[PDB]
């Protein structure tokens, strides 16, 4: 998180954290309460977000569920929705952390190799993530939508 | 003192490399004494786990000849 | 390393569960104590040289043989290495206090320090005494709550060396 | 303040050397795109004979 | 015992990188014979050789 | 590394002999198997990504817990590392088959793999199961004859891992 | 400056500033007015702060103005107070900047070599900046006195 | 580097002067513009890929010979390096606008760029055209006042290159 | 580098001649001055920090603007860099004196100094004045015999700078 | 010693000792009796040298034994004289060694950080070792006084 | 490394006492033999290649199977490694003789040598016999007292190997 | 020379010359006159030394002056004696320099490549240098003969 980055930056120079870094951490802990409120809101709306996101993805990209598509079949569509659930959990982790570092460590490093081996189309990932972003931002207020959409934007850029 | 024999594992977190990297993760090397602080700090900063360090050349506790 | 937030993230990730109520309780507990931690860290940063000097005076007064000839801390070089070690211990304990987790002590302090001291011949009990001296000196400076918090990481260091 | 060997050690103990060359590869011309002016200066150095 | 030639090529490449060219006139092989010996039996890494 | 020819040359160099009838016979055996080996290596080179796909699919189908949270193949980084290791095993088995000797496996692959996996926490039994899964997939493509020859090196890798 | 550290940190990672760093800059920009008020309060009283800190320094360390002391003599004492005024100016600079960057670049890098070439004791400098901290935090309300004391503490730690 | 705050600090540090009313007025003016600067920076950061796409599209439409065979932006390496340089210019223009000061543009962009490009055969006039196309795209996204401000830093880059 | 003896040797080696009487006279002169040079070098080694202190004090008394705000030696960093440059000049002058040859002042010192100082805006006139200040302090320290010898190298450094 | 320095210089280049190195070893061993007599002379007179040197120390710089000074007090004065005893022993070690490596590795490497941790002024310590130099060279002949003064000068330069 | 002088200094320093009469006695013993050691070292360096040639010829005449096919010294590579090892032993024994102390031998030769030779398959006994051949050649070449002195360090090497 | 080695060694550590280094240079310059008269002795009788060394070399190695030998003929024997004269002048240079450095740059670096290109056998060079050693040391006194013999030994070891 922000605290870990400040600590590792200070340790790189073999120094204590400067008053500026301490002030940055103070602002971070101040914003923590709103961050947990946002993450709680997205955690409560698990099944909704997954359901509308999957429906928009499958209507926008029928080929994925059609014969020959990567998600054809009940079990493969279930795995698709399971991946969506993974990424939504990662986005909640990013919201609490204040940065995209947990998303980066769990679901972004080596994702292209994983989906190459799985024969998962990356544009399908990008569209599913965009649909998740739309649903999540819709279920939120005007303020929360910006910071939540930032993480989905980072994730889609990582897939794209 | 003058010599540490250090066996260390350095995993990878930043990326998965096309290179084999069996060379660089699990290794044993000889680091001379006044390099050991910096080397240990770098190994800890990369995320590795120092498995063992040993005296080989010099004698612990010597005053002269260091 | 991982802080308290990254710690709970990793723990809930390993079971692959979303954050429960208890996870948000832990996060609220951390963010509530963060400002006290920032005062504690700023105070310690202001007085790092003072803390190390008082702790070293206490350690070498309680164990005068360490810096008299034959002791492990007898030379300018070995004494300077000793006080460098105490400086690093104090700064890393400040880091672990800000993070709210004893992980950084595992990755960047205890990661091979035990057997480094063992091969060097550095006495463990004396190093524990120095860590305890830093603990008392730092607590008397940062007050009761920050003293308990810093002492937690100080005893982590002591038990890692023990 | 310290002379030649401490200076060489400072270069080789830098984080940059560890990330780029690690412990196994012989260094080489890097043709660095960043920072500004590093590319022309490096190329002038590496286009010169001994 | 095996892959002797590729160690030797790496050693001569290290000479050409650190000293910008071959240095046989200065007897670099005998100056660094102990060092090359430690590199071949893997006591030291490439970075320590450099 | 050494191939079959270099192995015969070394076994004749150690005894300081010129080649007799038996050495030429073993050479002829290798040059008889050479066309088969080259054809199998080319077939695998064309189909490496595939063979890896079915091998990983079989490994994860038979042991699903490896990729759910808590498994050592649970992350994009760790899943990518797993399939990377499997690709390495396939590539080096192909090298060994083309060479006709298993020295390359011990020199490159198996030298320090136990220490690295055990320190990292990689489960050996699952990796051996992956070796067997890869062998079974490859045998279907290479052909009945070349399948056993490639299986020789696959069991060499597994037993070195086991 | 806060903006300068944010930009440099982003540049070192070759990236745009994240919403967290932009929010940090937004908070610093918001608190700029309070910072300017504090800086003016410390500037308008610089003569009093210097006089009182010099006093407290010379009661607490009589050896400095005692024979054999570095500050012995009216001229050397004037140089002492001039250095104190340099550091008070740098403290006000660091207040408006939001970090200790001006303090470090103008008065901390190479200060050990400079004072060694000057034969100036560093414990004397630390005691003098502690005196200035006491005097200057006495002039401020609690919230502002804390943030000024942070810069003074950084100065004391950098001299020690 | 410098920002507006650091520039005022330096001009009052060379004179050894405490801050006057004029310096406080300059600091107030920057603190007033800070909100607009952060808004423009966030907008540009969210839309960097869009800006690069559009600007490179206009550049290669007007100068098609750059991407025809033999042109300086003809290969995947050279096209990628071209759009990477455009991304660099956008990033450092955004840094400069957020700082309120063009010193970063001289220090980290313009220093040696002219003879970098001349030693590589990169056309400098076409790079300036790309920068102007980038300025036009950015102005439409950030709004009129932010467009005027961002034009200053884009024009600083264009003039330094020319 | 090159000293008086090595200079004579190279002069005769280019001619391919054994040593004549003139070469032995030059070697005798250097051997005769060797004791004076060693005594002077020892004195300077014993008092170098002192010499730097009085030389810097004298230079900043003659030009107080250098260390007051706006001067090139005004900050802690630039004052320390000034003192470090003076330490270079003193140490390399002592080397050249002990060698009896100004070559080392050519390789290690004067090569590219003008370019560095004009790039940094370091005032060459004031640096020459600081070198002169070191010359008076060092000459007063070493004595009548060695002051003339060390003046040669200090003025060589000054003429190379100016 | 001289032997160790020659051997390490030869070993670094994987060569035998050059005629110059062997010549310097001969010069060292042929001078052994004279420097050994010097070391004895410094050894018997150690108490007298320490006491006169401490007296000169306190006379020249009285702030150390003045209030607020590092040596203020009786036990601190005993520690002051104990350090001088240490350094005189190291000087004798350097004389028998023929080089300053014993001094460097027992009492010079890390001395700045040590005395910084003890709030011991390095100008005061330099005055201490200069007083020791004056006293010790007083008890020696000119030829011996030269070499002993060279080691004391090295110590003075290294301390500050 | 430690010579005789540094060994005495280290003992008296860890005791923290000034030199005693026995310390000065050991120092006189060392200085007395220094000229003999310098002559022996110069004689050995003058004849090092000759010593290695005769010692290796004696070793491979007493054990011809070492360089015949199947022996550890049969190749140009391994024969070169053998004679290079003999060169190391000779040079470091000369170092130890000149130092008057064996600490350089175990510091820079003996540490890990037996394990390395065993891992390589180098016969320890044959290496000891090579050291003995070097001992005989060197002892015949230097003279009786220098023979005894060099034999001390040669026997140290032999006892460390075996 | 001795002075240049001391200076470059001290400059490698960014320090002044140690008491041992200054003592070494002092002993060197105190010995300048015996070095100069040894160079006198070697220069004044260089023709006789080269002639006798050539006789000894050609009597111990008749193959060189036999047909098919490298030194066969009038001109090749002249070139042989010319090389001997070169190395004698180099030994005089090294004697005055106090170290084998002038020998090392003028005649040792790249000597193996030169003599392989010329097809001059290196054992022949070693024998010639040993002969010239014996002839030149026969002319000097024992103290001087040992010193020059160390230079001839250095040369022989370099050729070997
Ligand atoms: C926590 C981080 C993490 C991620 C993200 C992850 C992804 C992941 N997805 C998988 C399967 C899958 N994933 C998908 C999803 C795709 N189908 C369509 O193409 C869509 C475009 C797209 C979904 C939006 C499908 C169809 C499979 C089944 C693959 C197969 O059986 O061939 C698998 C194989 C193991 C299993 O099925 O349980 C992994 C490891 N693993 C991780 O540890
Ligand atoms: C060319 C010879 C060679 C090989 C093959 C090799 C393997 C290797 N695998 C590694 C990690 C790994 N290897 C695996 C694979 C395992 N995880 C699952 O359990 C599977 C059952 C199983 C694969 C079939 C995983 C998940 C990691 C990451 C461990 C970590 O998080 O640190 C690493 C540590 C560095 C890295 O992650 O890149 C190496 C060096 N090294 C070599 O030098
Ligand atoms: C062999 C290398 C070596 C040295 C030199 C050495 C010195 C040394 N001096 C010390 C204390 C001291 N040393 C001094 C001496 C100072 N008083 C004045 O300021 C003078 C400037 C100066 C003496 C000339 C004083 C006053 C103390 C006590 C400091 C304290 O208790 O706070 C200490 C701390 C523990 C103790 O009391 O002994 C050490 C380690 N230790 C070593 O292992
Ligand atoms: C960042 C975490 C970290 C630490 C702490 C660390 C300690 C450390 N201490 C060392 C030496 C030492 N450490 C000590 C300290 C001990 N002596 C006294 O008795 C005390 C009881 C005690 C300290 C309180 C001493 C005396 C030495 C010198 C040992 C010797 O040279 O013989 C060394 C050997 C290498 C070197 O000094 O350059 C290390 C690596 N390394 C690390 O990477
Ligand atoms: C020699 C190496 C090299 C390559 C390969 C290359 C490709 C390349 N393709 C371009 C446009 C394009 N490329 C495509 C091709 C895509 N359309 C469909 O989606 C397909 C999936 C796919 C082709 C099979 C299209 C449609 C455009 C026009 C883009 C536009 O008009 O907006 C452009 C932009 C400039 C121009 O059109 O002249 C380049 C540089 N340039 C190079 O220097
Ligand atoms: C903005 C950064 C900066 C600083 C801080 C600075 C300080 C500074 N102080 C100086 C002198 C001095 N400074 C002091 C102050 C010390 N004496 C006492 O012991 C105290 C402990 C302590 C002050 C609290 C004294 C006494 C002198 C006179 C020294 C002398 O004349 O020898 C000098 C020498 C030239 C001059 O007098 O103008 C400088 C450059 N210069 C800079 O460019
Ligand atoms: C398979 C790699 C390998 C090779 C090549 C090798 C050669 C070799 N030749 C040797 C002796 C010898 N070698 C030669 C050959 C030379 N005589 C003339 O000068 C010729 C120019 C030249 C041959 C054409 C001679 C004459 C000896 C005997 C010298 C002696 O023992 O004194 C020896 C030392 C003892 C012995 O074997 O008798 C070796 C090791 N050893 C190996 O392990
Ligand atoms: C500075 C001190 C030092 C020593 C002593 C040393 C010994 C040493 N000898 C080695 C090889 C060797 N050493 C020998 C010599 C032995 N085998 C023969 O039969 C003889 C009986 C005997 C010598 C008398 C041989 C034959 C090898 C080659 C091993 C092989 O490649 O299989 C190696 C392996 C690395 C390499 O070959 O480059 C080492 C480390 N290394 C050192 O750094
Ligand atoms: C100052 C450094 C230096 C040296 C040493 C040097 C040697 C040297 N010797 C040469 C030829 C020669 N040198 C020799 C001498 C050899 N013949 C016998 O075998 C002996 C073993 C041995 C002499 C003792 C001979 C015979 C030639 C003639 C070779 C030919 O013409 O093919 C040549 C080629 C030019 C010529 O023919 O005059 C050079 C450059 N040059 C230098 O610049």
């Amino acid at each position: 998180s922000v605290v870990t980055k400040a600590i590792v930056s200070a340790d790189a120079e073999a120094r204590y954290l400067s008053p500026g870094e301490l002030d940055r951490i103070r602002g971070f802990v101040s914003s923590g309460e709103r961050r947990l409120r946002v993450a709680q809101t997205l955690t409560e709306s698990r099944e909704r977000i997954i359901k509308q996101a999957g429906d928009q993805l499958f209507q926008k990209r029928p080929d994925l569920v059609s014969p020959g598509g990567n998600a054809y079949g009940a079990e493969r569509t279930a795995s698709c929705l399971r991946d969506l659930d993974y990424y939504l959990r990662l986005v909640t982790f990013g919201i609490v952390a204040g940065d995209v570092t947990p998303i980066e460590e769990i679901g972004v490093i080596g994702v292209k190799e994983m989906y190459r081996n799985l024969e998962v189309p990356l544009p399908g990932m990008v569209e599913a993530v965009k649909a998740m972003k739309s649903v999540a931002t819709g279920l939120l207020s005007g303020d929360d939508s910006a910071e939540v959409g930032y993480y989905f934007d980072y994730l889609a850029g990582a897939l794209a | 003192t003058r010599l540490f024999k250090v066996t260390a594992l350095i995993p990878s977190y930043k990326k998965v490399r096309g290179g084999r990297e069996l060379q660089n993760t699990y290794f044993t090397k000889l680091v001379e004494y006044d390099r050991w602080f910096a080397e240990q700090q770098r190994i800890q900063k990369q995320g590795g786990k120092i498995l063992s360090v040993k005296m080989v050349a010099g004698k612990p506790g010597l005053n002269t000849g260091v | 390393m991982q802080d308290a937030i990254t710690s709970v993230i990793n723990t809930y990730d390993v079971q692959g569960k979303y954050f429960d109520t208890s996870a948000f309780d832990k996060l609220k507990a951390y963010y509530a104590t963060g400002e006290l931690r920032v005062r504690a860290a700023g105070t310690i940063s202001a007085n790092a040289a003072t803390i190390i000097k008082e702790a070293s005076a206490k350690l070498f007064s309680n164990q005068p043989d360490l810096v008299r000839p034959g002791g492990n801390a007898y030379t300018t070089r070995r004494y300077a290495a000793c006080v460098r070690d105490m400086d690093y211990f104090l700064r890393y304990a400040t880091y672990a206090m800000l993070a709210g987790d004893t992980s950084i002590l595992d990755e960047r302090v205890l990661n091979g320090l035990k057997e480094t001291y063992n091969s060097l011949g550095v006495p463990i009990s004396s190093t524990v005494q120095g860590i305890q001296a830093m603990k008392e000196v730092t607590g008397s400076l940062v007050g009761s709550g920050a003293a308990k918090e810093m002492g937690v990481y100080f005893d982590y260091l002591s038990s890692g060396l023990s | 303040t310290q002379g030649f060997k401490p200076f060489i050690n400072a270069i080789l103990d830098s984080k940059e050397y560890g990330e780029v060359f690690g412990d196994g590869t012989v260094p080489y011309n890097r043709y660095p795109t960043l920072p500004a002016a590093n590319f022309p200066n490096t190329e002038i150095l590496y286009n010169q004979l001994t | 015992l095996a892959s002797r030639t590729e160690f030797d090529a790496l050693i001569r490449a290290a000479y050409r990188q650190v000293f910008e060219r071959d240095m046989d006139s200065y007897r670099i092989t005998e100056v660094f014979s102990v060092l090359e010996t430690k590199l071949r039996n893997r006591e030291i890494t490439t970075k320590e050789f450099i």
